[PDB]
């Protein structure tokens, strides 16, 4: 896998990918 | 955290993992 | 706004939208 | 859950407001 | 809900989401 | 290009795609 | 409408471009 | 127009409501 | 159609829209 | 990570997540 | 195809990167 | 190439087109 660069909703596009079935927390800075 | 670095500077798929449930 | 079908990936960015800043938890296991 | 919810059934914009923290 | 910061197709995205089965109209300037 | 099925939000995707400076409307109750 | 041609259906980007303004 | 309010400034959800048919 | 400006996975989609069951590459530089 | 049902778009945008800088190909035909 | 290992069927993203260049 | 020039300028469906298989 590469790095990546992610905003946005693209960030959270990728924590769905990675996190499947698991879900995932988005919790962004203030 | 996690969605700053990944927007400023990069992230991996294995540092977005420690965010899973 | 409207009720739809938000499934997967759809699912996630309307969280992002809806909840922005504020962060969401996406737990599909319940 | 949110599955459910939104997806299964289908939900309104304030409802998903449920699963923001 | 909160504050959108929303570009290109993001945007009609969330307009997709926001307006649903009565859909939208998406007019940029120029 | 070729003909495929875009339903939902990728039907709106592919629309800013087409049309997008022009503007578009996704009017799906005719 | 445009949920028949392109979704129920299918339709080609050209197509599409029937519902630009 | 609301296009460009969202990306060079915010926008709300409300806003964007305005522009549903 | 119109001119695109197309950055990160927006390139992806504009190409998977493009091309259909033809499918693509996707080669970026370096 | 996890293994999910990806298809059409979101099968590229895992792509274009998963290869990046690398590139990839999506040849549906095989 | 990818198609059918990774739509059809499920895959890993591992698997994802057998489609990397 | 193609995914630098449609980020840092325009490009158009028809030069996308050249980048399918
Ligand atoms: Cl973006
Ligand atoms: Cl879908
Ligand atoms: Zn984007
Ligand atoms: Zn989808």
């Amino acid at each position: 896998f590469v790095n990546q660069h992610l905003c946005g909703s693209h960030l959270v596009e990728a924590l769905y990918l990675v996190c499947g079935e698991r879900g995932f927390f988005y919790t962004p800075k203030t | 955290g996690i969605v700053e670095q990944c927007c400023t500077s990069i992230c991996s798929l294995y540092q977005l993992e420690n965010y899973c449930n």
